[PDB]
């Protein structure tokens, strides 16, 4: 639920202030919930988890 | 060319005659710069030496090998690329 | 003799991590009962949910791909221990 | 939580470690190998050398 | 200890039982060497010493994914220019957001 | 089989013996070296990318600001 | 005798062999070399390449001193005491069209600074 | 040293075979070596084929293989016209100011204008003409150079 | 220094120095007139400090001469062609013998040359 | 080692081949042996001198046909004598010759 | 009559090259030379009518040779002033070392590959000479490029040969793939490869440096220079060809044949080039390297001449012809002191008794080098020095390069000759015979019919400078020999050690470029397709 509230609110927070419905909203509402996935995560997983 | 020992002899002999201290009867085929009279500083020269009348390079390690009239003959011998 | 391939860790520790998935097996019915009568009430209360939007969907499906344990995993792992 | 990223076999760590002892190649031997990395230095105006090359007359 | 395998007459026969080694072709094949092989073997299972570091993911990134951007820029600039020079008008292209549809030139116009 | 790995000392009294090894410790350059010569070298490799760009700004600039004078110029008049 | 001489042979390998051992060249003879001389191992003359680029600093002064005076220093009327070669008006204004002619320096001529301008031309093709 | 008689002109002191050609060994008795299986079949076929291609291009018509070979002398023809197209053009100044107008409408520069006359039957200029984007006298212009 | 001298013993590590000293004394000039007075120069600064038994001092003095033989290599070291670095070294190499030669190779087993695909 | 039996048919060491100098005669090169010589070396020089003479012939011809001269030549030049092409030779001044 | 020299120089590459069974080692010891020599008639024929008579010819062998859309090029030769010029120098210098080779290379196994080698080399530089058109100019260019591939790696032994070859392949690479791009821009916006076509006055400026980068290459100038002292590892006939005239002076002749270059480039790098070649060649003591050093001053002369004035070119060119001369009779000289003396250091050479023939070559090849008045060399080098003086920066780099040039020419005259004897008491010898001497008089004949003939029109002409002007160049030279004789010491210990690495342009790309190069290469393959990209 954690992971799903800061994908959301990411996503609609971006749309809001750009004004714009855009590819660029999602990709970084994803970036936000993968970094949150990867906090105290080895090396690689860092990248990877915001990637995916 | 195998270069046959009592022409490298007579090279080395020739050679040997040149340092003033050494005396013209003491060097013989097998001698010892010592007997000679020879200094380590000297044994540098005679190596040398050797290098021009046989036309050989002598790799370090084996010229500090050589302290001996009858070595040095046998070094040039063993070379093939004597001269 | 040929080259080959170095395997990490000694034979012994290996062996002994493999030998702790030799536990004992539950019969799969147990499983497959619950996900059955389970799903066909899912499937029933599905066509009630509301439409999602694609993006919020395939996110779902994300998580739930990350948040899946595989059968083994739980199987070597288990303690009965509180 | 249990999640997949516990059980992904990541790249962190080699899996095969290079041997140690390595083969150096034979090379001819040069005595003095000191790198000059000064254009400038006292040595080539050492008192040594003037006597040796620079002095002798030729 | 040898002799000869082939015959051009035709008549050549296989002497698997001969006392004698055959000159086949077997005979010129390379001895080869332990520790050649082991690097061989090391070179091309590289993978296996492959390893996520800070290092590793800059050297990737800046070689790699900055040629692929410079040379993206570039290309760009060049198709700007060319649109210049052509007298076309710009371009739609796929990551540029413009809001003409132009993206090929008709023949039967004069530009 | 295998190749012998016993070496020849027949020709080591002349050329020399094969103790002296390299120094060599057959690594290659540093990351933080090679980002550096990279990113120089590339730039003079690609010299006339950065004529053509030269001259393309330069033409736009003053393309525009003929322009701007042109707007200028028939404001007024 | 060039044909027959006497050679060495390198040391078969007899120990794990590094990873970027095709940075030596070897061919069976046994001064093997890298495969650009001075990428490493012994240096021809014991000198670094700090000592080069030191060495270069010394002398790029004294090398680029006589050109950097009539360049930049100098121009056109007071680089020389005479004025470029005087053509007829057929001639010259041909000879005139080449960018790198001689004659675009005749500070004398009427169009001197349309002359000028040619000679600075375009870096690139416009078109 | 020197040469083997002393005579650069002497018989040479080689007597037999340089080497081995393909590493096969001369039969005692002088009998020729047996053929191998493939070299007929594949003298016949590849023989076949380079001596096919040779045929067809230089046996077929123009045109047949080459398609430049035919444009050849309609590019005479061409070439005589646009000639005298040209050498009107550069006679006749009045000519030179409509072929201005008609230039600048075609969105195209002075100096095309030897172009315009190379390109008077070509699908731009024939369709534009008949479209409407070709300002129509462009036809006049062509006829009056004898089209 | 290389490492290979510094292991060498004191009384050969000084012979070195006169003999790589007499190598660079060869390379450095423009003939063999040039050379005797300068052999005879280093003859007398090796025996200037011959007879000096405190340790320090003569530490101090082989480490000078030998950082001074390291500055004065030579670009080009002179060394008779036929030698390690020579010209003529390797232009013909003799070639051994005991060579494996196939003969008649296209007639071993003629049909039938040429890559199987064997399967399970 | 005993010579195998196909060294009879290989040929021996030349005589510009040093004596020192060992090469495996069994090796086949287009260009020749290490040292060459052969038997009816004369013949093939003599046959080789004809084929050359006569490409040159060919070729003589080919470029006779293909030498095109447009402009005259100052003076009277070689060519005359073998090719009708030549333009007649016109001086500085400008006089026909 | 024009085509008949590529034919014979071909013919000998395939008849010495793959009938050299049948021919043998004195098979090609006729047929190369003799076939040089028709091919020298055949080049004096073409001088006569081109050069004298002023009647250029085009041969247009066949059309279409590449004919995709409009893109259209033909295999035509245009015999020019120009490629007259250069034909005749090359085929009479390759006629020279194809007779020098016959007693040169009789204790080298492959006698007939080398003949072969030689002639179809330079039959690839006559076909770059004579070409009407780009594409032929880059056939002949690669063609001799890769000729000298297979001509440096001959001992293949040796790993300083091959490497060598490797060195020069790469540096040629790199210059022909700029001179590619010149020549893609010129069909562009010319519309032709041919030269008549390829006019333009105005080029914009990334032309000029594409054609100045490509031409750098094969004329080794600064930082395209490598290769060329390397070059030495191979035979010395194949020295002689390439310093004399088939590789170095091709950039010098396409740069005269299309003048896009430009003034203040070519000064600059020219004068700079003469000077660092000089100066390496002060510290070289090989007698092999100080002949190419001089080759790369040389070179810097004739590319600082464009600068000066629209005669630059024919001054260039008439320096060229002069220049391959005396450079092969020097690298010839050279070669065979070499074998008479088993060596190639400066420092063991010394008097002896030998043929007057070969020292009296030598001494007017190095006194042509040097400058000495009255000489073919003299005219072509004054007429550059005194034309290069309204170039101020130019000038001055030229007159110490000529003072630089002086003081290394007399160091190896003294030490060659003047010297007392300096190899070892061994059994040394190199007999001579007639063939050897043809070829020296061959080179001494065309040293002699150059101060007679000339080698640029306004040679003579006046340049309206002061006498103590003029006359300077001959001081120079003078005071630069009187100082080499007498082995004086012009720089410093630490200078000396700079100019004997060559100014360290090699080591710089070692340690730099080449570890970059291998490092890109390392995070292409392992870090990223076999490792980031390859499973377990
Ligand atoms: C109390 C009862 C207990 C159950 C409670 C629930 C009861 C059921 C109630 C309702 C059931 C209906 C809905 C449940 C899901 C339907 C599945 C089902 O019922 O089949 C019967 C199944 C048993 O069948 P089985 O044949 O015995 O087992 C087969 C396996 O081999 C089993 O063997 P295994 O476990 O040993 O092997 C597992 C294997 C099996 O494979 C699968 O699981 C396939 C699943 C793939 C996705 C499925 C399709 C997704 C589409 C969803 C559609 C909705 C969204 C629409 C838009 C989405 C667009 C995609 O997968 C794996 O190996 C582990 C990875 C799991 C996902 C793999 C994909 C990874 C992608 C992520 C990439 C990130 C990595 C990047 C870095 C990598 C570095 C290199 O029962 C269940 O598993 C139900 C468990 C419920 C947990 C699911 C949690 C989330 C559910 C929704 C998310 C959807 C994603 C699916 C996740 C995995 C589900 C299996
Ligand atoms: C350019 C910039 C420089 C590039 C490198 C910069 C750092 C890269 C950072 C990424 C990274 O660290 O990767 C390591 C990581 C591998 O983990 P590991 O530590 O090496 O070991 C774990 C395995 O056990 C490893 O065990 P293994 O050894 O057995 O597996 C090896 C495997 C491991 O490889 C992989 O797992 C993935 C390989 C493709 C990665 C995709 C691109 C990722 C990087 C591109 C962006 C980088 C910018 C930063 O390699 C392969 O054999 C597969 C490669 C064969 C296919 C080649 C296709 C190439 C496509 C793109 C190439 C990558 C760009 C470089 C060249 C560019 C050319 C235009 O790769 C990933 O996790 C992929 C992350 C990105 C995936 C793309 C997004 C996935 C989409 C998921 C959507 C979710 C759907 C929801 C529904 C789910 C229900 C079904
Ligand atoms: C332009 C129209 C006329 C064309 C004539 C071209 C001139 C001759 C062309 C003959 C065919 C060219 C390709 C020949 C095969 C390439 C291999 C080769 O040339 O040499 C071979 C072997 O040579 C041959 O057997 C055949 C060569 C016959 C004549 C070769 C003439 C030179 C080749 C011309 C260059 C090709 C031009 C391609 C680019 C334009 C290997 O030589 P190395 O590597 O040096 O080793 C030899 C051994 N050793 C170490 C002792 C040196
Ligand atoms: C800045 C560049 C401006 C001038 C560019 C021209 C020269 C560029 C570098 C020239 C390298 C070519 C030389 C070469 O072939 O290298 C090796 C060949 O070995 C190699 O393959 C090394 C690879 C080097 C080639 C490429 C490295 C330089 C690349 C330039 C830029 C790097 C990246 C740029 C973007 C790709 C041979 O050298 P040596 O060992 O000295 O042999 C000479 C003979 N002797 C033994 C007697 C000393
Ligand atoms: C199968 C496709 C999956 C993508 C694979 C890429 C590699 C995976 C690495 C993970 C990285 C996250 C995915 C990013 C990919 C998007 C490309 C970035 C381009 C970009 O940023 O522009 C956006 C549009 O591109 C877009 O977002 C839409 C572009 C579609 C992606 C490219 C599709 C073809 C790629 C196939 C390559 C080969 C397939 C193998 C994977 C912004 O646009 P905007 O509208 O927001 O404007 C902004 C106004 N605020
Ligand atoms: C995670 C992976 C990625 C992380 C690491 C990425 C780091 C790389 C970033 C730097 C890459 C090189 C610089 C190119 C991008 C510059 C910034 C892009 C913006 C841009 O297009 O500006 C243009 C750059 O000039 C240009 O047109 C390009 C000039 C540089 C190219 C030449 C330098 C290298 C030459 C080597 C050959 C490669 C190219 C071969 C064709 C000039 O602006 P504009 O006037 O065009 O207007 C366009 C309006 N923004
Ligand atoms: C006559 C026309 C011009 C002819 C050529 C002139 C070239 C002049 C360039 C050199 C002059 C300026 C040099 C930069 C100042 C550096 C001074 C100190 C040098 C230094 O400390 O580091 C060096 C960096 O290499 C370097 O310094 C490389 C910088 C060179 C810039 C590239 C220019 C091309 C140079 C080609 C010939 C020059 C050879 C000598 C540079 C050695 O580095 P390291 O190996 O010790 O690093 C350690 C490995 N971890
Ligand atoms: C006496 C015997 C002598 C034996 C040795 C001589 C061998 C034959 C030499 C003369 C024959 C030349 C034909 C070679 C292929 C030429 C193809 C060609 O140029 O014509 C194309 C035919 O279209 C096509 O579609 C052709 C299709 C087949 C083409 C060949 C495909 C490659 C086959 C394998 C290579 C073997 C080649 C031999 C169209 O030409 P164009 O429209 O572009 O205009 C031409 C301007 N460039
Ligand atoms: C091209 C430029 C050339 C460079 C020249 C630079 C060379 C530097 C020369 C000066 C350095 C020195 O003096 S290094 C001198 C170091 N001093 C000592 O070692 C004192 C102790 N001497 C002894 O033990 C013996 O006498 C011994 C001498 C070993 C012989 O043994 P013998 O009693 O059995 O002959």
């Amino acid at each position: 639920t954690l992971l799903g509230a800061i994908f959301c609110a990411t996503d609609a927070l971006y749309e809001n202030y750009s004004g714009k419905k855009s590819y660029t909203s999602g990709m970084v509402a994803g970036a936000a919930t993968g970094a949150v996935f990867a906090i105290g995560r080895p090396l690689p997983q860092p990248l990877v988890w915001p990637l995916v | 060319h195998g270069l046959d020992r009592d022409t490298v002899t007579e090279r080395v002999i020739h050679v040997a005659k040149h340092f003033e201290k050494v005396d013209p009867n003491k060097i013989t085929p097998t001698a010892t710069f010592e007997e000679l009279g020879l200094d380590s500083l000297d044994t540098v020269e005679l190596v040398m030496a050797l290098e021009e009348e046989f036309g050989l390079e002598i790799p370090d390690n084996e010229a500090d090998k050589i302290t001996t009239m009858a070595d040095a003959i046998s070094y040039v011998v063993s070379n093939p690329l004597a001269k | 003799d040929e080259p080959k391939h170095q395997i990490p860790g000694n034979a012994l520790d290996n062996w002994a991590f493999l030998r702790t998935y030799a536990k004992p097996l539950p019969d799969m019915i147990h499983y497959y009962y619950y996900v059955y009568l389970f799903g066909f009430f899912f499937v029933y209360k599905v066509a009630d949910f509301p439409e999602y939007s694609p993006r919020v969907l395939v996110m779902a499906a994300l998580i739930g791909s990350l948040f899946y344990v595989r059968r083994d995993w739980v199987h070597r792992e288990f303690k009965d221990s509180p | 939580v249990k999640t997949l990223a516990d059980y992904i076999h990541w790249r962190n760590k080699p899996s095969s470690i290079p041997p140690v002892d390595e083969y150096r190649p034979p090379v001819p031997l040069v005595n003095y190998d000191k790198l000059s990395t000064q254009f400038f230095s006292k040595l080539d105006n050492d008192p040594v050398i003037n006597r040796v090359l620079r002095a002798p007359k030729v | 200890s040898s002799r000869i395998a082939g015959d051009t007459t035709g008549k050549y026969t296989p002497n698997i039982f001969s006392p004698e080694t055959p000159m086949d072709r077997s005979f010129s094949h390379v001895p080869k060497n332990p520790f050649w092989e082991a690097w061989v073997f090391r070179r091309d299972n590289i993978q296996r010493e492959f390893v996520w570091t800070w290092q590793t993911i800059f050297d990737l990134a800046t070689f790699v994914g900055g040629l692929y951007v410079a040379m993206y820029a570039t290309a760009s600039f060049c198709s700007r220019q060319n649109d210049k020079r052509n007298g076309y008008p710009e371009r739609n292209y796929y990551f540029s957001d413009s809001k003409s549809n132009f993206v090929i030139p008709d023949e039967r116009e004069f530009y | 089989n295998y190749a012998s790995l016993k070496a020849d000392t027949s020709m080591d009294h002349v050329f020399g013996d094969s103790t002296n090894k390299l120094n060599y410790d057959f690594q290659l350059m540093s990351s933080k070296e090679a980002f550096f010569w990279n990113y120089t070298l590339y730039p003079i490799v690609g010299f006339p990318i950065f004529l053509y760009l030269y001259q393309f700004n330069k033409l736009e600039n003053f393309e525009a600001e003929i322009a701007a004078a042109k707007a200028a110029k028939a404001a007024s008049e | 005798a060039g044909a027959g001489g006497p050679v060495k042979l390198s040391p078969p390998v007899d120990k794990p062999l590094p990873y970027n051992y095709d940075f030596w060249m070897d061919n069976g003879i046994y001064p093997g070399q890298p495969i650009y001389d001075g990428m490493f191992g012994s240096m021809v003359g014991n000198m670094s390449l700090e000592y080069m680029a030191k060495g270069w600093l010394v002398l790029l002064p004294i090398l680029s001193a006589p050109f950097v005076y009539e360049h930049c220093i100098a121009d056109d009327v007071t680089r020389n005491p005479f004025v470029p070669r005087q053509y007829p008006s057929e001639v010259r204004e041909f000879l005139a069209l080449f960018k790198n002619g001689f004659v675009l320096n005749d500070y004398s001529q009427p169009d001197y600074e349309e002359m000028k301008r040619r000679q600075s031309g375009l870096l690139t093709p416009i078109y | 040293s020197g040469h083997p008689n002393g005579s650069f002109w002497s018989e040479g002191t080689q007597v037999g075979l340089n080497g081995f050609k393909y590493g096969e060994i001369p039969l005692p008795n002088g009998q020729p070596r047996k053929k191998l299986w493939l070299e007929n079949i594949w003298n016949i076929g590849y023989g076949g084929f380079f001596l096919g291609a040779f045929c067809l291009y230089y046996g077929a018509p123009p045109g047949h293989v080459i398609p430049s070979q035919w444009a050849t002398p309609k590019a005479k023809d061409e070439y005589a016209v646009d000639m005298k197209m040209i050498d009107k053009y550069n006679e006749r100044p009045d000519l030179q100011a409509r072929l201005s107008i008609v230039l600048k409408d075609l969105n195209m520069i002075e100096e095309e204008a030897y172009d315009l006359i190379m390109m008077r039957k070509d699908y731009k200029v024939l369709l534009g003409l008949h479209s409407g984007r070709v300002p129509a006298d462009l036809k006049a212009i062509y006829e009056e150079l004898e089209a | 220094a290389s490492e290979a001298v510094l292991r060498l013993p004191h009384k050969l590590r000084v012979m070195r120095m006169y003999r790589t000293g007499l190598k660079e004394i060869v390379n450095w000039s423009y003939g063999r007139h040039e050379f005797y007075p300068r052999a005879n120069a280093l003859r007398m600064e090796f025996e200037a400090n011959k007879e000096l038994s405190d340790r320090e001092q003569i530490r101090k003095l082989v480490l000078h001469g030998e950082d001074l033989l390291a500055r004065f290599r030579h670009w080009e070291p002179t060394i008779r062609s036929e030698f390690v670095g020579g010209t003529v070294y390797g232009v013909w190499p003799q070639h051994c013998k005991d060579v494996k030669f196939v003969p008649n190779p296209a007639y071993i087993d003629e049909f039938k040359q040429g890559d199987t695909v064997l399967l399970y | 080692v005993p010579e195998p039996p196909y060294a009879k048919y290989l040929a021996n060491k030349s005589h510009y081949c040093p004596p020192d100098f060992h090469y495996s005669r069994e090796i086949y090169a287009p260009y020749g042996g290490y040292f060459n010589d052969p038997k009816g070396w004369r013949t093939n020089t003599a046959i080789a001198t004809l084929v050359m003479l006569a490409g040159a012939y060919a070729v003589f011809c080919f470029g006779n046909a293909r030498e095109e001269r447009l402009r005259a030549p100052k003076g009277w030049i070689p060519s005359q004598l073998w090719n009708d092409n030549v333009p007649t030779p016109v001086d500085y001044r400008g006089k026909v010759l | 009559m024009f085509l008949l020299a590529v034919y014979f120089l071909f013919f000998s590459a395939i008849a010495n090259g793959f009938f050299g069974r049948y021919l043998g080692v004195r098979g090609s010891q006729l047929l190369g030379p003799s076939a040089l020599f028709l091919a020298l008639l055949c080049s004096g024929t073409i001088f006569y009518e081109v050069c004298i008579q002023g009647c250029s010819t085009n041969i247009k062998l066949f059309e279409n040779f590449v004919y995709s859309n409009e893109l259209n090029v033909s295999a035509s030769f245009l015999y020019d002033p120009l490629a007259a010029t250069m034909t005749l120098t090359v085929v009479w210098i390759s006629c020279a070392v194809h007779a020098y080779q016959n007693l040169y290379m009789r204790g080298d196994g492959s006698q007939t590959l080398f003949t072969s080698y030689l002639s179809a080399f330079t039959g690839f530089m006559l076909i770059l000479v004579a070409g009407q058109n780009l594409v032929m100019l880059f056939i002949g260019w690669e063609g001799i490029g890769v000729c000298s591939y297979l001509l440096i790696g001959y001992y293949g032994s040796r790993v300083s040969a091959v490497k060598s070859a490797n060195k020069s392949l790469i540096v040629n690479k790199i210059s022909d793939g700029f001179l590619l791009g010149s020549m893609l821009y010129l069909w562009f916006y010319t519309g032709s490869f041919s030269y008549c076509s390829l006019a333009t006055f105005q080029i914009p400026d990334v032309v000029s440096i594409l054609v100045l980068l490509g031409a750098i290459g094969k004329s080794s100038q600064l930082f395209f220079h490598v290769w060329l002292a390397d070059a030495m590892e191979g035979p010395t006939p194949v020295s002689a060809l390439i310093h004399a005239a088939t590789l170095v002076t091709a950039g010098i002749y396409v740069l005269c044949k299309l003048n896009l270059h430009s003034q203040s480039a070519v000064g600059i790098l020219g004068a700079a080039t003469a000077l660092m070649g000089g100066l390496f060649g002060l510290a070289a003591n090989d007698l092999k390297r100080v002949i190419a050093f001089s080759t790369c001053s040389q070179l810097g002369y004739m590319m600082a001449v464009l600068s000066t004035c629209d005669d630059g070119a024919d001054f260039a060119m008439g320096h060229l012809v002069s220049h391959a001369g005396f450079k092969a009779t020097l690298f010839l000289s050279a070669g065979l002191s070499i074998a008479k003396e088993n060596n190639n250091f400066l420092n063991r050479y010394g008097s002896r008794q030998g043929s007057p023939t070969l020292s009296f070559a030598t001494t007017i090849a190095s006194l042509n080098l040097l400058g000495f008045p009255e000489l073919g060399g003299f005219y072509s080098k004054e007429s550059i020095l005194n034309n290069a003086y309204i170039n101020q920066g130019v000038s001055i780099i030229l007159t110490l390069a000529t003072f630089l040039t002086a003081f290394y020419t007399s160091k190896v005259l003294a030490q060659l000759y003047l010297f007392p004897y300096g190899n070892g008491r061994q059994q040394k010898s190199f007999d001579i015979d007639a063939t050897t001497l043809i070829c020296f008089g061959l080179l001494l004949s065309e040293m002699l019919l150059r101060i007679f003939t000339g080698s640029s029109l306004s040679q003579n002409m006046t340049t309206n400078l002061p006498a103590h002007i003029k006359n300077l160049p001959f001081w120079v030279a003078l005071s630069g020999a009187l100082s080499g004789l007498a082995t004086t010491n012009l720089f410093s210990s630490n200078f000396m050690r700079f100019f004997g690495n060559r100014g360290g342009f090699d080591v710089f790309y070692a340690r730099k470029c080449s570890n970059v190069f291998y490092h890109n290469a390392y995070v292409s393959y392992t870090l990223l397709d076999r490792g980031f990209l390859k499973l377990y």
